[PDB]
RNA sequence: GCAUGUGGUUUAAUUCGAAGCAACGCGAAGAACCUUACCAGGCCUUGACAUGCUAGGGAACCCGGGUGAAAGCCUGGGGUGCCCCGCGAGGGGAGCCCUAGCACAGGUGCUGCAUGGCCGUCGUCAGCUCGUGCCGUGAGGUGUUGGGUUAAGUCCCGCAACGAGCGCAACCCCCGCCGUUAGUUGCCAGCGGUUCGGCCGGGCACUCUAACGGGACUGCCCGCGAAAGCGGGAGGAAGGAGGGGACGACGUCUGGUCAGCAUGGCCCUUACGGCCUGGGCGACACACGUGCUACAAUGCCCACUACAAAGCGAUGCCACCCGGCAACGGGGAGCUAAUCGCAAAAAGGUGGGCCCAGUUCGGAUUGGGGUCUGCAACCCGACCCCAUGAAGCCGGAAUCGCUAGUAAUCGCGGAUCAG
């Protein structure tokens, strides 16, 4: 994981765009590419449609999804099975 | 007093002392049977006296580096033969028997590119 | 934290995973590798014993 | 026990030290 | 070696770490030597050139 | 995928580096680079004159380069002007005290590297091809050489057929390696395509 | 009280150029550790020799640095004064620290 | 079981080539972004790069705001240099810049069946040929064949042949013995001084380091042979090419590569060019290739204790002290290096443990907690510690390597490289 020195790491344009939703209290939909911000809980309740290399795809964050980072929630590949 | 001889084998240098007397032999510092501890080979060392029975008549104070250990006692083995014909040239006739003068020239082979190791070519296997 | 009582904690936390809905989630859950191996080959604890298919002829003819 | 790393020879193939296999 | 990479592998990049040697020559991106600033093409043509000084064929 | 370089084989037991100079793991990088861009220019610049050699010596900010040149009026210049303008361009591409003085090839017969070119002009000229080799060979031999021999490759002649032309004389011992045995190549450029010279001059047993 | 270390490509020139040391030292009052051969450092190079494929197939070449050192003690200055006339090989480099 | 490559399939994309030996740990001696050629999205159009040209606006250059994922887009200020004419206002001019327009640049787009170069290959196999003479109407033969010998078209005898060229051999490198020159950062034999470290004096003997040399010729003896040469012995460090290297003949494969580079021809030019951010090359019902680690007692674990070579490093190697189970972090000496360091060599040796068990064998898989690099480790890094402790009890039909310091076995270094 990263470091415990340089804290965690959020892209600050991400991080821009969530607190002016938070101290105006508005809930208005996000999309980012930035897939690898981790998720502090200043995040939560919010949603956010995150770049899988093809489309911005809703997440909505829950307390219990915080440790982690967005891509976790985007796949990046389709898998149906072989036939 | 004393009559040298300069043994090498395979990457090891043998450096041998010897001075007539008790028997008693040091390497490096330490008692020859103490160095190799638990090593089979090394009684073969002391071949080149016991071959012209002049074990006892001497000590030896020598010195190995390089190789391993058994490359240093073919080494010792040759340097101790190398020494007793600066002492005797008559034990030339013999140690030559039994060749304890021969430097083996054998030494560990070049790895080669498209092998795993000089020889031991990639496996070819199926088709 | 030991026996029954720890087999607790390891099920109920993939468990989280899996409800969570990330991709160590979907990997759970598909029971393939986890970490990120390779899966192309091997991969073998993760999906058992083989179920071996069909497959084609190469390269030229048969 | 090379692919074992908890043994000074699981460290010594992995070519790191840790616990089983310390330096100094 | 497509022309706009030789270039791009000169721009002073965005961060430290796109840093990537191409070969002075044909601008090969893969094989590159640091000393010579050369991939293993190149070398092995200017070593027979005599081009690289000091630089010998081996043989051991 | 055959026969090894014969200079890089040679190299260093009868035959010498075209560059000569040391340098640190630090510096060497560069200086080699400096020479490359020395050896691109005079190159381009001086085709005209026939160049055999561009010999890069060096010391410390300083660079002797020996140019070998079959023509050397036309690397010199009326007046001694060209001369002048090449020391002045090459101590602006190199931003060093860039020493160059002109060697006169005495002999473009025993010059591998020119015979080879002399070639490829001709092909490029559409010379018959195979004459344009004999004739070489000849030439070459003609004047000292122990043993000759020259290789054009590619579309010969207009041809869709890309073939091999080679002739030889006396001897071209190219697993002796106390033979001297000078070699060189020429590229030549044509509207159906490219092709490619070597010539092999046997020159003495050391 | 002045050491001079030789390191060069060509052995040749390099050890010639130390010739031309030890002689320039003695017609000048002063004795002299010879000229010593320091071990040498090879620098290696494995390209595969075509340009596609064909990985079973190299070259080896190799970059030989090699180390003269040479010693002069007692050193005068009509030492010094013929040392600062000379220069004769040009693929050698010169570095002298009086230690 | 895992690591890699590949077939297939899947995919928005899983870039592309390699395809019997001679493709498959191969191009790749370093894919998180970069690389990167593929896909999605947002962007630029004389362009990221060359040399120019016509017309206008500008010194070049420097710093700040807006919007944005970045790229880009819009915008604000500072700045007036140089060359010629003039007293001056100032006109002209070089260079560089912007806008418009034109030559054009760019293309890893196609064709390796249009090519150069380089390589794989039969094959380090012993062959492939030419001048003259001779045989034959001629294609062609002879020589090069035959008998002996050889690693060898290597030599001997023979013969319508006598030679020669490319090849074999030799000249070059490493290893094995000795010499001369050389004494530091290496070396310690007798000696002086010792804090017991070659540490200090001192010395180069020895080891070594590394530059030049000597030495081996079937030379000697016996036996066989017209000869060449073969078997055996002596002296010798080495004996009949002493061991290994580099070195690939005329040609074959329409072999490989237009994706290293170069290049004919065809194709695209606000798009097949270029910038970016994200994704992909890492996908997984499956199949093969190459390898790692094992299935254990000739073993495993823990401790103590020995003996290497070759390399690498002053943007780096990091000794020693400290914190920490540890990865590592903080402090910090030496070293542009035969000095300082990486550096513990591991097998081995001595002691003790386990006692035939899916085990103190094996270390996959997963849960948890950390470390480091990096703008950033979700996709997709390595490392440390705790817990988990899968398959596997020596592998079917088939099949590979190696003939001596070889195989087997054990560690060490390097290139690429932030990792
Ligand atoms: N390089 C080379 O020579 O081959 C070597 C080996 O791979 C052979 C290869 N063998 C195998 O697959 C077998 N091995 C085990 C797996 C399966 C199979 O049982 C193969 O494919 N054989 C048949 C197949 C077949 C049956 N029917 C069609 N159409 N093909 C074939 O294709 N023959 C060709 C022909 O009939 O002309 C071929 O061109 C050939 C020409 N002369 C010979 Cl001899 N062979
Ligand atoms: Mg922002
Ligand atoms: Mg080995
Ligand atoms: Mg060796
Ligand atoms: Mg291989
Ligand atoms: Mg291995
Ligand atoms: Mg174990
Ligand atoms: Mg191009
Ligand atoms: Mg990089
Ligand atoms: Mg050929
Ligand atoms: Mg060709
Ligand atoms: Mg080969
Ligand atoms: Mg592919
Ligand atoms: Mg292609
Ligand atoms: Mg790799
Ligand atoms: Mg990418
Ligand atoms: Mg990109
Ligand atoms: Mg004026
Ligand atoms: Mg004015
Ligand atoms: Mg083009
Ligand atoms: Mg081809
Ligand atoms: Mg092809
Ligand atoms: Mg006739
Ligand atoms: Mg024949
Ligand atoms: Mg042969
Ligand atoms: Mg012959
Ligand atoms: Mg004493
Ligand atoms: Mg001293
Ligand atoms: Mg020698
Ligand atoms: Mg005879
Ligand atoms: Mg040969
Ligand atoms: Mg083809
Ligand atoms: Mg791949
Ligand atoms: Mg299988
Ligand atoms: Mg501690
Ligand atoms: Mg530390
Ligand atoms: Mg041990
Ligand atoms: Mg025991
Ligand atoms: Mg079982
Ligand atoms: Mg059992
Ligand atoms: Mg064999
Ligand atoms: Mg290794
Ligand atoms: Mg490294
Ligand atoms: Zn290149």
């Amino acid at each position: 994981p990263r470091s415990l020195k340089k804290g965690v790491f959020v892209d600050d344009h991400l991080l821009e765009k969530v607190l002016e939703l938070n101290a105006k209290g508005e809930k208005r939909l996000i999309k980012t590419w930035s897939r690898r911000s981790t998720i502090v809980p200043e995040m939560v309740g919010h949603t956010i449609a995150v770049y899988n290399g093809k489309q911005h795809v809703p997440v909505y964050i829950t307390e219990n999804m915080v440790g982690h980072k967005l891509g976790e929630f985007a796949p990046t590949r389709t898998y149906r099975g072989h036939g | 007093e004393q009559y040298y001889g300069t043994g090498r084998r395979k990457e090891a240098v043998a450096r041998v002392f010897l001075r007539p007397g008790n028997g008693k032999v040091t390497v490096n510092g330490q008692d020859f049977n103490e160095y190799f501890q638990g090593l089979v080979r090394a009684v073969a060392a002391l071949e080149p006296l016991r071959a012209v029975d002049a074990l006892g008549h001497f000590d030896a104070y020598i010195t190995v580096r390089g190789g391993g250990k058994s490359g240093q006692i073919d080494a010792i083995k040759l340097g101790i033969a190398r020494a007793l014909v600066q002492y005797n040239p008559d034990y030339r006739a013999k140690l030559k028997p039994l060749g304890f003068l021969t430097r083996d020239a054998r030494v560990v082979e070049r790895k080669k590119y498209g092998k795993h190791k000089a020889r031991r070519a990639p496996q070819y296997s199926k088709r | 934290k030991l026996e029954g009582e720890l087999r607790a904690e390891v099920a109920a936390n993939i468990k989280r995973l899996m409800d969570i809905g990330c991709y160590r989630g979907l990997r759970h859950r598909r029971g393939l590798p986890v970490r990120g191996q390779r899966t192309r080959t091997n991969a073998r604890t993760r999906k058992g014993p083989r179920k071996t298919v069909a497959g084609k002829k190469k390269a030229p003819r048969k | 026990g090379k692919g074992d790393r908890r043994t000074r020879r699981g460290k010594i193939w992995r070519g790191t030290y840790g616990k089983y296999r310390p330096r100094k | 070696a497509r022309k706009a990479l030789i270039e791009k592998a000169k721009r002073t990049p965005k961060f430290k770490v796109r840093a990537y040697t191409r070969c002075v020559r044909c601008g090969r991106a893969r094989s590159v030597y640091r000393f010579f600033g050369l991939c293993r093409i190149c070398l092995r043509e200017l070593a027979h050139k005599g081009q690289l000084p000091g630089v010998r064929k081996a043989s051991w | 995928g055959n026969k090894i370089h014969p200079i890089g084989f040679r190299l260093g037991i009868t035959r010498d580096w075209e560059s000569r100079w040391y340098a640190g793991k630090k510096q060497y990088r560069h200086l080699l680079l400096e020479d490359q861009r020395i050896r691109g220019l005079l190159e381009k610049e001086l085709y005209s004159a026939g160049l055999a050699r561009v010999d890069i010596e060096r010391a410390a900010d300083n660079v002797a380069v020996t140019v070998h040149v079959a023509k050397p009026g036309v690397v010199i210049g009326r007046g001694g002007e060209r001369i002048r303008v090449l020391r002045e361009e090459l101590a602006k591409l190199t931003g060093k005290n860039v020493a160059l003085n002109v060697q006169e090839v005495q002999n473009p017969n025993l010059s591998a590297p020119l015979v080879a070119q002399r070639v490829a002009e001709q092909i490029e000229r559409r010379f018959a091809v195979r004459r344009a080799i004999k004739q070489a060979v000849q030439r070459v031999m003609e004047s000292g050489a122990k043993g000759a021999k020259v290789i054009v490759s590619g579309r010969i002649g207009g041809a869709e057929q890309a073939r091999t032309e080679w002739a030889a004389q006396g001897r071209v011992p190219l697993h002796t390696l106390r033979a001297n045995i000078d070699y060189g190549f020429a590229l030549a450029r044509t509207t159906y395509g490219v092709l490619g010279v070597k010539a092999y001059i046997f020159l003495g047993e050391v | 009280k002045i050491r001079i270390k030789l390191r060069g490509f060509d052995h040749k020139t390099l050890d010639a150029s130390a010739q031309k040391i030890v002689e320039a030292a003695r017609r000048s009052g002063a004795q002299v550790s010879g000229p010593i051969p320091l071990p040498t450092r090879v620098r290696r190079f494995t390209v595969i020799r075509g340009p596609f494929k064909h990985k079973d197939s190299r070259e080896h070449f190799e970059l030989r640095t090699h180390n003269r050192l040479v010693d002069i003690i007692n050193p005068n200055r009509k030492t010094i004064e013929q040392l600062m006339t000379l220069d004769l090989p040009t693929g050698v480099e010169i570095e002298i620290k009086t230690v």
